[PDB]
């Protein structure tokens, strides 16, 4: 080959734990195992220079080492990183051929604006980790992918966020003085734990609306008053109770609205139970149970009209 | 167990000796002598012949230096 | 304010001494300009300053390079709101006399106003109705008794 050609690496990459997700700053936070592959006889070396058959460099950068033996390498960087990367069992090691090899366990925090918290709880959300090297695409390029590991590493127990399905790439993307690098990407998609929220918000919120619904086959507006009155307050404890639940972002999710509804009906139910012990009061006992009928026929609709509704407009 | 193959190699791996089959094919033997002023020697046993699983085989292996009655050593492991 | 993080920082040359510098950055700063007031319909102002620490006679900033979208676009939400933006040079006085330049970008930002409206002031307004309707009763132990747990509500609610 009259012209000299580029350097051909090997690239893996494996998850072992999502340990954390910061929805309003939008970054997460991952622990994982790197690998990196390669032959140069540049690195080429002779046994009786040590008597030994791997020579090796520890506990330091691809960087470093570069400037230490005074040859190009494939260094990388993480290409979202925050702050400071912790890691453990660096090394490099190379054979008398040339043929060399770079490993590392890693801790390491990620920007993430791409995440989209509109649908919540039902959203869905990726975790891509795109790992780039430092070089122009003519010295060094990313060539193929190993699967030295399971790609998502299973665990005891539950988790909070449940990986559908992943996928891994080589790509190219543009570089500072020119030309081009390469790219390895790795990304998860994500869902939330759906029976977590089901269960601990939606069932007692739906008897909590049931206890104001029921109320209106009562003939007896005082006491219908009266419970209407105990209801809405029972029903802002509840929603402080889970207040814990409702994360701030600053903007509107479909929870928030459902919520804001149901205490709005929730409030009317009571100035209509005010409104039909004063009819009472003033002798129009026909009018109080024609708006009890109304009544009981119209919420279940509206109800149904408004989660109709939501469907259509976030979910399609 | 199949007879595995042998040889003999420096610290740097360079080959010195290959192993010999005995006409009673039960054993394979190794020899060598020492020319150089200080001799570093490392022993290869390998029985990758080809992708076989076959299981737990176990061997023997007696070594000696200046010990030509290893056939016969009837001592117990003397010196060192 | 404290440490600075930064990514790809490097510096490149030319044989005629064409030179340029790269960096990506994570940074905060003090803002104390902040005024509060009129929350939750305020309004502010993000003014991010670069200053050359060098005398104006060594170098001057002279032209600006628009190589991006000054303030780019992430998909969903957002809690603070970009109106509008710009990107001015002027200069400053300097330690040991003289002057050095100085490079601003300013961002005009606002709330998310839907969110408050339809999370604090509806509800609010129904309890406030709640406590209005009452006094069409004759029955005064009842409109006693509505309003001391209407009272309540309120409470548990601003708590909310
Ligand atoms: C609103 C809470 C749900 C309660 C169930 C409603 C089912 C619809 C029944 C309609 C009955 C109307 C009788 C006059
Ligand atoms: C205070 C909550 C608002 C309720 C609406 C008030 C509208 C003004 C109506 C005045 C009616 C006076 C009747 C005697
Ligand atoms: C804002 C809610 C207004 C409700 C008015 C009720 C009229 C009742 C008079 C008997
Ligand atoms: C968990 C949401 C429950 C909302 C009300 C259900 C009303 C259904 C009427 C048929
Ligand atoms: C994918 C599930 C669709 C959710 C639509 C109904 C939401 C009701 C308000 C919580
Ligand atoms: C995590 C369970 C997914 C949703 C199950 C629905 C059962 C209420
Ligand atoms: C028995 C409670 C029914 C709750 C239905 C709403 C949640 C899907
Ligand atoms: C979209 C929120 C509307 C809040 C009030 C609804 C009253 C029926
Ligand atoms: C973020 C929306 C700005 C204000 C809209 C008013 C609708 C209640
Ligand atoms: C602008 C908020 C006060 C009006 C609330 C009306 C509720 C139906």
């Amino acid at each position: 080959s009259v012209f000299l050609e580029s350097d051909l690496v090997t690239v893996g990459l494996a998850v072992d734990q999502i340990v954390g997700v910061d929805q309003r700053s939008e970054n997460f936070s991952v622990v994982g195992t790197l690998k990196l592959s390669w032959h140069d006889p540049k690195l080429g070396f002779s046994p009786d220079q040590c008597g030994c058959t791997v020579k090796s460099f520890e506990d330091a950068s691809i960087r470093a080492v570069a400037g230490e033996i005074n040859l190009p390498l494939p260094s990388f960087s993480f290409y979202n990183q925050q702050g400071n990367r912790w890691s453990q069992n660096q090394v490099i090691f190379v054979t008398p051929d040339g043929r060399a090899s770079y490993f590392e366990r890693f801790t390491v925090t990620l920007q993430a604006p791409d995440f989209d918290f509109l649908a919540y709880p039902f959203d869905r959300q990726k975790f891509s980790i795109k790992v780039d090297l430092a070089v122009p695409t003519n010295m060094f390029i990313f060539n193929e992918i190993e699967r030295f590991q399971q790609v998502v590493g299973d665990q005891l127990g539950e988790e909070e966020w449940v990986v559908t399905s992943y996928s891994q790439e080589i790509t190219e993307v543009p570089f500072e003085r020119g030309s081009t690098n390469s790219r390895f990407t790795t990304t998860l998609l994500v869902k939330r734990n759906l029976e977590y929220y089901i269960l601990r918000i939606f069932v007692p919120l739906f008897l909590i609306i049931s206890v104001s619904w029921v109320i209106f086959f009562l003939k007896d507006y005082g006491r219908q008053l009266e419970v209407a009155s105990g209801n809405l307050l029972v029903f802002v404890a509840f929603n402080f109770t889970i207040s814990g639940d409702l994360p701030r972002l600053g903007y509107l999710t479909v929870l928030d609205r459902f919520m804001i509804v149901s205490f709005c009906l929730t409030a009317i139910v009571v100035l209509i139970s005010v409104c039909q012990k004063r009819l009472g009061a003033v002798g129009k006992q026909a009018v109080a149970a024609q708006i009890d009928t109304w009544v009981l026929v119209i919420y279940p609709l509206v109800y149904s009209l408004y989660i109709i509704w939501v469907y259509l407009r976030f979910f399609t | 167990a199949p007879l595995p193959r042998l040889r003999l190699t420096d610290s740097g791996g360079k080959p010195l000796a290959f192993g010999l089959i005995d006409q009673p094919g039960e054993s394979v033997e190794l020899n060598y002598t020492c020319d150089q002023d200080i001799c570093e020697l490392v022993v290869h046993v390998d029985g990758t012949d080809g992708q076989k699983d076959s299981g737990e085989a176990v061997y023997r292996l007696l070594v000696g230096i200046n010990a030509p009655n290893l056939r016969e050593s009837g001592q117990t492991p003397v010196g060192s």
